[PDB]
């Protein structure tokens, strides 16, 4: 279908389009015309990604200079595959409409674990082992020796790509990860290196958050990225947590043991090579004194251990002579490790600022911050100059060096937490250091300042103003697209009153109540006896869920629930959890009722999506407040309050509501998809708690359904099912929730579309 | 042998029919018997409980249905029963052990993990055991005159019918109601005579109690012979239509069987009427059906011969 | 007055129906109606294989659920060409049943064969006549109670089989003994009565 949006032609691949999709396209176009960052919220399952891709392709075809190259950021690999498939469908539609193949190239990026073809590296279960083995087989220095010695271990896959794959770029098109692997096998090349080389050619590059948000990985992509490119963030409601985790550092005693062992082995190897060939050390010293520009810019293939976390200004300066010598830096690392262990020997939790710890280190270890800024670069040069292949054993060493460098440079917004005892089980000595980062905006700071614009969207964006504060930027447009339904496919209900009128809550004080456990059991039994096969129940914590399951088993109610519908409960291990999920889905597809019991912060809420017959019923047991004992959470709350006047309780409530909406928002795939939403808590009746829900979801939350009982919820569920089980036709959607080709041209429809979405 | 004999004991009439067919040499037992020829739920443990009676009674009631369900769901129980019962331990002893074993009474992080793993294994076992045209008419008038044949719709003459149509149009134009002229005593008497019992309109009347004229034993024997004849004729017409030579031979065998049945069973039954001199022609229907079958077969033989001429 | 217990086994019931309708002629339509109260069933084998078997046998199955829609039943009804519905109330139950009374449209795969049928009269014998032969009905022989010795009745024109009930296909020769009104009883389906034009009285300037 051809769409006229403000004079710009859009090749919509489907015969029908939602009015909200048209408003989404119009808002994206208006944001593009200002070349500024923006925040929009669209309900899931409405094909917002399709509209985004269509408008971006229209911009690229009409104005190649406006959109030089497209950047897309994702969360999980299956989402990447879905985006690739949808873009392939759009390109096929373009080819069918025009009759010619467009000069359009799309590329999806992932790790070597998802892009290695070497048979020896295939059975490896871990990506870091894969990376180490690949570097061992594809080291630049090793490659030259292998040129003089074929019998040396090597990866022919990269060899043929280097020999042949560089000259001829891949033809314009859209290639999936398995498609990339097949192309590499056909050509004898490795899809990872070939894809990275061909990123410069692809109009669209799609990958995950970690590949660019992490400063350690930012230059692996941003080097081939210009200023006219536009970045897209889909379902980035937890992007702040991603930035914090990427900038967080954890160290334990076993890490210290491994680092000490590897340091001793490295010193032995240094002495051995000095006995064998001392001139390597002198040549490395020559490189260091002459400058790091010669070393960094001459070998892009050794980017395995790149640390672009430092600002580009810092990279220019050379390492001071106090640690330029290899043995001097060995003593430096040894003293640093001993001081770290001594400071970690504290028997109580210590809260510190990075400048305070740096001052303490300077006072005790006689180490200045400026030399510690270049700690990783010297470590990189030392590791590279010793022909080291097994860098996997160096992981604690590199981690500690990078942490020390972070202490030397990044201080504001960071908190040092020293906890020698576990939060759950303090009785076991578990010395852990947390260098927690409280400024996520810095991680997103360069992206705003380098590219033409940045696109951020998600289906759970209830507070529109918190994100500009968190990311420290001003989106040009902030509009929430309300959902218009000809058929009410969602029935969100709140049940805070039990059968015995017991007040239902999920506070940790009230989590141990047996009465709430029995009320939850009765509600689950009634839901299984009433609601269709698909049942998913999200608890607040794994331990509480396990205790509740044990109580239900002891109470004997769980047997009746199993008789009604089959029971499946996830555990910590993903592998067994994946098998449980597969069994649940198979049972749902085999007509036998299957019930899933998961946690709001488990893997289910992260990358598991539900088909209409899978997301039939989702019940959230209480407001999922994070366990407050986390001092990292405490430190983040205190820092945000002291830097943005943000209430800690407000942040906790917002996080819990966002997690709940993420748990619930995946139950609908479209207008024809209807699902049931249940919230078993009276706390949701709080206006601040109720009011922090996404607009498209909270809009259908009728006030008469606020704080119902089990019986009322069951009866309303039966009524909703019977109403929504009536057969429905796509023709009924025309003019009310769906638009035909002629309906678009109606100006009354245009006014209705403009009234549907609102900017705040 | 034993299997076939038990079927006869289930249906004494069939055994009587088999006696009349094979024992009397009318048909062979081979041709006789040529004509003659569960879901799984997850509650199999939750619902099943040790039955405790009023006063100290363990009514286990070890039905095979529950045991088979457990074996299908739990091959481990099957293996233990096969490797132990009844040598290592008796079956009741094994069931008592199962009741008292910790595997049944599964009822603390280790306990929670054990319960979750057992539930997952049970679900996996249950799932694994579950595996093993637009139409447009042409001639609408056919519906207006359907299965009814052409009636004698005789039409009137020339326009003089209109004159007759005028006559009534003038005859009833000036009409006065009449009461005496409607009926007469003679007309009423004639109508009653027509309606009088035994009259022209009152055709027939009471009939003869044929139930008493046919003895109940003769009634039952007639029913049995009717069943036999119906089975034989069903076999006969089952071959029809004849498209293969095998059907011809089968029909010849069936005709021979019908002839032997008439000779052996029908005629002494016929004489049983004739000795009792029953005036009811009960046999006449059977004779008509047999002659109809004979005529059909002979006519088809004639048709096949003409095709072969 | 039965006892409702256990769980439904749709697989076994569909297998029984398929076995029963396996030997039916192709021109005759194979239709199955299922009333599904519970939302879960136990199947000893894969049901999708049974779905393939029904599709190959060209059997139409329609399901009217009671609580809510079942995805597996929905797929089964859609693939078999049947219709899936959900009960709203007793009136809606009656509406759905009445809708399913009407014959379904014939698919492209439906056969068109020239079937032969016989139409005997009600041959009644009078005891005054020497040609009155009372005989037990073949259908009445099927029952345990002693069959009624009826003087006359309906005799098969093909094999003189005697039946007291019509329209019933003859058991002996397989001939379907019918009557003309029985055939004409479905003629209205051939020519449905179209809906009339609705005009309010004030807008209609004609007869009152
Ligand atoms: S060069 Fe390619 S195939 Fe060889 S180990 Fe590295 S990623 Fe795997
Ligand atoms: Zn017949």
């Amino acid at each position: 279908m051809k769409l006229n949006v403000d004079g710009l032609l859009v090749y919509f691949p489907y015969d029908y389009i939602y009015p909200e999709q048209f408003s989404y396209m119009r808002e994206l176009k208006r944001t593009l015309d200002a070349k500024g960052h923006g925040v929009l919220e669209m309900p899931s399952g409405t094909g917002k990604t399709v509209s985004l891709l269509a408008l971006i392709m229209a911009y690229q075809r009409a104005y190649p200079l406006e959109v030089t190259k497209l950047i897309y950021c994702s969360r999980t690999v299956p989402e990447i595959e879905k985006v690739i498939e949808e873009l392939r469908k759009l390109l096929n539609f373009y080819e069918k409409q025009e009759g010619e193949k467009l000069p359009f190239l799309g590329l999806a990026l992932s790790s070597r674990k998802n892009l290695c073809i070497h048979p020896e590296v295939t059975p490896l279960r871990f990506g870091k082992d894969v990376d180490g083995k690949c570097h061992s087989l594809t080291a630049s220095y090793v490659r030259a020796q292998y040129q003089h010695d074929t019998s040396l271990p090597h990866c022919r896959f990269y060899e043929e790509f280097d020999a042949h794959g560089r000259e001829v770029p891949l033809p314009a098109g859209i290639y999936n990860l398995d498609d990339l692997k097949a192309l590499g096998r056909r050509q004898g090349w490795c899809p990872y290196f070939l894809a990275r080389y061909s990123i410069l050619h692809a109009n669209v590059v799609v990958y995950s958050y970690h590949y660019l948000l992490d400063p350690k990985i930012a230059d692996l992509v941003s080097k081939e990225l210009a200023r006219k490119a536009v970045v897209v963030f889909d379902e980035a409601h937890n992007i702040d947590n991603v930035c914090i985790d990427s900038m967080s550092v954890n160290l334990t005693r076993r890490t210290l043991d491994r680092c000490q062992g590897n340091l001793e082995t490295l010193q032995k190897t240094v002495l051995r090579i000095k006995e064998t060939d001392e001139q390597r050390l002198r040549d490395e010293y020559r490189r260091l004194v002459e400058g790091l520009r010669e070393a960094s810019a001459a070998r892009e293939t050794d980017a395995h251990l790149a640390n672009p976390v430092l600002p580009d200004e810092v990279l220019q300066e050379a390492v001071p002579g106090s640690i330029r010598t290899a043995e001097h830096f060995l003593g430096f690392l040894r003293r640093l490790l001993e001081y770290v262990k001594w400071r970690l020997r504290v028997q109580h939790v210590v809260q510190e600022s990075p400048p305070a710890f740096l001052s303490g280190l300077a006072q005790r270890v006689c180490i200045q911050r400026k030399p510690l800024r270049f700690c990783a670069e010297r470590l990189r040069s030392l590791l590279h100059t010793l022909e080291i292949t097994d860098l996997a054993d160096f992981s604690p060493l590199t981690l500690l060096a990078n942490f020390a460098t972070l202490v030397s440079t990044y201080a504001k917004g960071f908190t040092i937490i020293i906890e020698p005892f576990d939060d759950r089980t303090p009785t076991i000595a578990n010395p852990i250091l947390h260098f927690s980062c409280m400024d996520a905006s810095l991680a997103i700071k360069p992206v705003f300042e380098r590219f033409q614009s940045v696109i951020i969207t998600s289906g759970t964006l209830s507070p529109l103003d918190i994100y500009p504060k968190i990311l420290d930027f001003h989106p040009v447009t902030m509009a929430t697209f309300t959902m218009t339904l000809a058929r009410v496919c969602l029935c969100p209900m709140i049940i805070g009153r039990g059968n015995d009128q017991v007040a239902i809550s999920s506070k940790f004080e009230t989590r141990e109540d047996i009465a709430v456990i029995r009320n939850y059991g009765n509600l689950l039994l009634e839901m299984s006896a009433v609601v269709p096969d698909g049942i998913v129940a999200f608890f607040t914590s794994y331990q509480y869920m396990e205790s509740t399951v044990a109580s239900w088993y002891e109470q004997g109610i769980l047997e009746n629930i199993q008789r009604n519908k089959l029971l499946f409960i996830e555990t910590q291990d993903g592998a067994e959890t994946s098998v449980a999920l597969e069994k649940y889905q198979e049972a749902c597809e085999n007509g036998r009722g299957a019930i899933l019991l998961s946690v709001a912060r488990g893997k289910v809420s992260e990358g598991i999506d539900f088909v209409h017959h899978y997301g039939r019923a989702v019940i959230m047991f209480g407001v999922p407040y994070v366990y407050t004992q986390s001092r990292i959470l405490k430190a983040r709350l205190e820092y945000l309050r002291d830097q943005f006047q943000i209430r800690e309780n407000d942040f906790l409530t917002f996080d819990a509501m966002r997690h709940a909406a993420q748990c619930v928002g995946r139950a609908i795939r479209g207008k024809t998809d209807y699902g049931l939403m249940v919230f078993a808590d009276k706390r949701f009746a709080r206006g601040d708690k109720r009011g922090k829900l996404p607009r498209w979801i909270q809009e259908h939350l009728t006030d008469a359904n606020l704080n119902l009982t089990v019986d009322e919820g069951v009866q309303v569920a039966k009524y909703f099912l019977r109403q929504m089980a009536q057969p429905f036709h796509r023709e009924d959607q025309l003019g009310l929730s769906l638009l035909s080709l002629e309906q678009l041209e109606s100006e009354e429809t245009l006014k209705r579309i403009e009234q549907i979405a609102q900017q705040l | 042998l034993e299997e076939k004999n038990r079927m006869l004991q289930e249906d004494p009439v069939l055994f009587q029919l088999y006696k009349d067919l094979v024992v009397s040499q009318v048909i062979s037992a081979e041709e006789f018997w040529a004509n003659r020829l569960v879901g799984i739920s997850a509650a199999f443990l939750a619902d099943v409980r040790p039955q405790t009676d009023g006063c100290n009674g363990l009514r286990y009631n070890l039905t095979s249905d529950i045991i088979e369900s457990i074996f299908r769901t739990y091959p481990a129980v099957k293996m233990k029963y096969a490797e132990n019962v009844p040598h290592n331990m008796t079956e009741k002893e094994f069931w008592t052990r199962f009741f008292q074993s910790h595997y049944f009474h599964r009822d603390k992080e280790n306990s929670n993990a054990a319960i979750i793993k057992r539930f997952n294994h049970h679900s996996a076992m249950v799932l694994a055991a579950g595996l093993r045209i637009a139409l447009n008419l042409k001639k609408s008038d056919r519906y207006y005159h359907g299965p009814t044949p052409i009636q004698s719709l005789q039409y009137a003459t020339s326009q003089d019918i209109i004159n007759s149509f005028q006559s009534i149009r003038q005859e009833m134009e000036a009409y006065t109601p009449k009461l005496t002229q409607v009926l007469s005593s003679s007309a009423a008497s004639s109508t009653i005579t027509a309606l009088s019992p035994g009259g022209a309109l009152m055709q027939g009347g009471t009939q003869q109690a044929i139930n008493q004229m046919v003895p109940n034993d003769i009634q039952s024997e007639l029913k049995h012979l009717y069943v036999a004849v119906g089975e034989l004729l069903r076999h006969f017409w089952s071959c029809f239509p004849v498209n293969t030579p095998f059907l011809e031979e089968k029909v010849v065998k069936m005709k021979s069987n019908l002839e032997r049945f008439q000779v052996t069973k029908l005629c002494p039954f016929q004489e049983k009427i004739r000795r009792q001199y029953l005036s009811t022609n009960l046999v006449s229907h059977i004779e008509e059906m047999l002659q109809t079958a004979y005529n059909k077969l002979h006519t088809w033989q004639s048709r096949r011969l003409m095709k072969k001429t | 007055d039965m006892t409702c217990h256990g769980e439904p086994s749709l697989y076994n019931s569909l297998s029984i129906a398929m076995q029963t309708l396996k030997h039916m002629p192709g021109h005759t339509s194979r239709e199955v109606l299922i009333i599904f109260s519970s939302l879960t069933t136990c199947d000893p084998s894969n049901i999708y294989d049974l779905i393939k078997t029904l599709k190959a046998a060209k059997i139409r199955v329609s399901v009217i659920g009671l609580s809510a829609e079942v995805r597996v039943c929905t797929v089964l009804a859609r693939e078999t060409g049947g219709t899936y519905h959900v009960i709203l109330d007793e009136s809606h139950y009656k509406e759905l049943l009445t809708h399913h009374v009407s014959p379904p449209p014939a698919s492209s795969s439906s056969e068109c064969s020239l079937i032969r049928m016989g139409f005997p009269q009600h041959t009644i014998a009078s005891l005054s006549d020497q040609d009155a032969k009372p005989s037990f009905s073949m259908a009445h022989l099927d029952g345990n109670t002693e069959p009624g010795l009826t003087l006359g009745g309906y005799f098969c024109p093909q094999c003189r089989a005697k039946y007291c009930e019509l329209p019933v296909e003859c058991k002996i020769c397989g001939l379907t003994l019918v009557s003309a009104p029985h055939l004409a009883r479905s003629y209205h389906h051939l020519f449905p009565l179209d809906a009339f034009q609705e005009i309010p009285l004030e807008e209609y300037n004609g007869e009152r």
